[PDB]
RNA sequence: CUCUAACUAUAAAAAUCUCUCUUCUC
């Protein structure tokens, strides 16, 4: 199986984790556009970028 | 250390009759051949495969593309 | 040649037992060979390694020894296994280590014929597995009842 | 109705091992009891929402195979003497069976409280942990 | 010395109050000095309500809520972030902590 | 078409009819593109170039590392272990090298093939140590566009250095071969090989 | 000088410690 889903970023959500490394992100899906899910991104992220995800059923939380 | 390096000859630094055969045979259907690439296919130790490289662009066997030092490019003639 | 898996097939199946030998970590955890299956690489997680909390962890491995552990998923495509060693029963342990025992009597026995003749072990090994493991049960059984009545 | 096959999905949602558990109008015939620890490795992961959603996957399949279309949840934590709070993984859980194709109605909250029943665990200073 | 006029209690004239259990250490505590807190609560957040609306026969659910008051602890609760330790002329502000949300 | 007299003239195979800039003279900018839509704007074939060296100042803000040509970026990458450190001239060559070896074999626009070994060869959900002293365990993480392309890229050139090491074979031709197996889904690439392994890490860990 | 709404979620382990304490009026 290939579900392979695009997102792009409309807002970041500052970075999280105890690391400081990774970032949430408010992505809404290229496809299907009037939906959004917020997830975490490890590594430079900005706005406008559309970025890769192998499940998409996952809500991210902070990272304790 | 220990003997776990295992490593035979693995090489036949001058050609025979035979391997002079098998290298003007296999020479062509081998779209690239380097030194190295010459070297693992085991038929030479690897400085006399430059040599037998350059005794094969002697009739145009297989033609050059670039000539740098340690690395030149050779491609099947047709 | 230490070949030729001692069971049927060369592919782990789901949810099995095995026994494993180590040997290297990069810096997860483990990828390290397997003599109770094909000696295709399988490997274990620093999640599922130690009961006890990680802190010490050349001491819990100790490369290069036998190890009881059981295989959660076996990739059949081309080769990748997932190797478990922390949900194995206490009573299971056992069946782990009689199984690898006897599959290491039945490798022992079916070297000396390959090695005394110099023809394939895969062959010949190949050629005694049909009635040698899927009969009813182990071969060492087999063996003895051979030994006695052919 | 719509010619619908109604059901319960009666999340349980401890804070470890969220439970999917759903069976039929009677409430007595089951249907995939697979929980949240049937789809996770570790044993103690199992009150993560990752659990509860493989769980109600597993159900909404199950769901699908049987005919179960539409689904009225009973949300359950532990509750009575145990802190009377839901789990994490049962939302989740939730919010997988709503993705999956199936439909929902009338969501109750169905945690069993006492009235100050059950001298309960923990002693005099409770937990010291 | 006297931290608080009120002995951080609020019984003062009832003599003894029946204990209560805290949610998370199981603590027996004094049900004035039990710090409680109202946690209502929608049954799923924002991130769910429309996967549920989609997926939902009778169009514009009530959407039912779960409340709880939690009687903590106050071990848990300074703990668990509930109450924080304030200053000593910010002790006598009783009011809570202007407007949460607004 | 087009020779110019001049009292110096620069030989025919550069000054002929070359308004189409090419990155050695034999591969085309045009032609090549991006086949995975996610990772365009950050592998960046859009300007021509004539020589995979310049001076460029590709650090000073966040993010004008993205605008520095991906070939140029490989070659910089490629002189690791920097007992080569610096000596950016000769990992020019290896690299040059290396494309003419893709053009021998497979051509297929080395560009192009360079461009497909870093879209199969950059992780899309890796993991991070977030797990609090007592469980220590690794969760699951989306991967930042830009950090999979610099993944993919050091992946690569480590390969390449692993294959290069105390070995009769030439690091261009060890590079080259990665390529070669990067560019398809094939197993023996060292690159694929660990990408495959992290995404399943975050993948049983998520 | 009329106003009563929105919410999240951690407690792994961590013991011990030698001298030598003294000086402000113009
Ligand atoms: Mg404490
Ligand atoms: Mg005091
Ligand atoms: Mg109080
Ligand atoms: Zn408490």
């Amino acid at each position: 199986k290939t579900p392979v889903t695009l997102a792009k970023v409309i807002k970041v959500l500052g970075r999280t984790g105890s690391r400081g490394g990774v970032t949430q992100v408010r992505v809404e899906f290229l496809e299907d556009t009037t939906r959004t899910i917020v997830r975490n991104v490890k590594g430079p992220v900005r706005e406008g970028d559309i970025l890769v995800l192998m499940e998409s059923e996952r809500e991210a939380r902070r990272l304790r | 250390s220990k003997k776990s390096h295992k490593d035979k000859a693995k090489h036949a630094v001058v050609l025979d009759q035979d391997k002079f055969d098998r290298i003007m045979k296999e020479a062509p259907t081998y779209r690239y051949v380097s030194v190295s690439v010459l070297v693992d296919r085991f038929k030479l130790g690897g400085s006399l495969a430059r040599v037998a490289l350059r005794h094969l662009e002697n009739e145009g066997i297989i033609k050059p593309v670039s000539k740098h030092s340690k690395q030149a490019i050779y491609t099947r003639a047709t | 040649t230490s070949h030729c898996r001692f069971y049927e097939n060369k592919y782990p199946e789901i949810d099995d037992i095995v026994m494993v030998n180590v040997q290297q970590i990069a810096e997860m955890g483990a990828y390290v060979k397997l003599l109770e299956y094909d000696n295709i690489e399988g490997m274990i997680l620093l999640s599922e390694l130690s009961r006890r909390r990680i802190r010490s962890i050349q001491k819990l491995i100790r490369v290069g020894k036998n190890d009881v552990a059981v295989v959660l998923r076996v990739d059949k495509e081309k080769g990748y296994i997932d190797l478990s060693k922390r949900r194995v029963s206490s009573e299971d342990i056992i069946k782990c280590e009689e199984k690898y025992q006897k599959s290491k009597t039945v490798h022992s026995i079916l070297r000396y014929c390959a090695e005394k003749f110099q023809i394939p072990l895969e062959e010949l090994y190949k050629t005694i597995a049909w009635p040698l493991s899927r009969k009813f049960g182990h071969a060492y059984e087999a063996f003895k009842l051979s030994i006695i009545d052919e | 109705d719509n010619s619908q096959v109604f059901g319960v999905a009666r999340i349980f949602a401890s804070f470890n091992d969220t439970f999917v558990h759903v069976t039929d109008l009677s409430g007595r015939e089951t249907i995939a009891r697979v929980t949240g620890g049937m789809k996770v490795k570790a044993d103690r992961d199992e009150s993560s929402p990752y659990a509860a959603m493989l769980a109600a996957q597993d159900v909404a399949a199950k769901c699908k195979e049987v005919g179960i279309t539409a689904v009225h949840i009973k949300i359950r934590a532990t509750g009575g003497t145990r802190s009377k709070t839901p789990g994490p993984g049962g939302q989740a859980a939730l919010r997988a069976l709503a993705r999956s194709g199936l439909r929902i109605g009338r969501i109750e909250d169905v945690t069993p409280v006492p009235s100050d029943s059950t001298r309960k665990k923990g002693g005099r200073r409770g937990r010291r942990l | 010395p006297k931290k608080r006029a009120s002995n951080g209690r609020n019984k003062k004239g009832r003599g003894h109050v029946k204990p209560v259990r805290c949610v998370n250490c199981s603590r027996s505590v004094p049900k004035d000095k039990a710090i409680k807190r109202m946690a209502i609560r929608n049954i799923v957040e924002a991130a769910a309500i429309r996967d549920l609306s989609e997926a939902s026969v009778y169009a514009e659910y009530a959407l039912p809520k779960t409340y709880n008051k939690l009687h903590y602890c106050i071990s848990c609760a300074i703990h668990a972030r509930i109450v924080r330790v304030r200053s000593r002329t910010d002790r006598r502000i009783r009011a809570p902590p202007q407007r949460p949300r607004f | 078409f087009v020779p110019v007299e001049l009292a110096t003239t620069i030989p025919v195979e550069i000054q002929q009819a070359q308004q189409e800039i090419k990155l050695f003279n034999k591969w085309s900018f045009e032609d090549v593109e991006v086949k995975d839509a996610s990772l365009v704007d950050y592998i960046q074939i859009s300007k021509p170039i004539y020589v995979a060296h310049t001076a460029g100042r590709y650090a000073n803000k966040r993010f004008r590392k993205a605008q520095c040509p991906i070939v140029e970026r490989l070659t910089n990458s490629l002189m690791m272990n920097g007992r080569n450190n610096g000596k950016k001239l000769k990992a020019v060559r290896i690299v040059k090298h290396t494309l003419e070896i893709i053009n021998v074999l497979t051509d297929q626009n080395p560009l192009q093939v360079v461009v497909d070994a870093i879209i199969n060869s950059g992780p899309r959900e890796d993991t991070t140590r977030v797990g609090g002293g007592g469980a220590a365990r690794r969760q699951a993480v989306d991967v930042s566009p830009l950090r999979r392309v610099n993944q993919s890229i050091a992946l690569l050139t480590i390969g390449a250095r692993e294959a290069a090491f105390r070995n009769i074979k030439t690091i261009a031709e060890t590079l080259a071969e990665e390529l070669i197996n990067a560019a398809k889904g094939s197993s023996t690439s060292y690159a694929i090989k660990k990408k495959d392994e992290l995404e399943r890490v975050a993948k049983s860990n998520r």
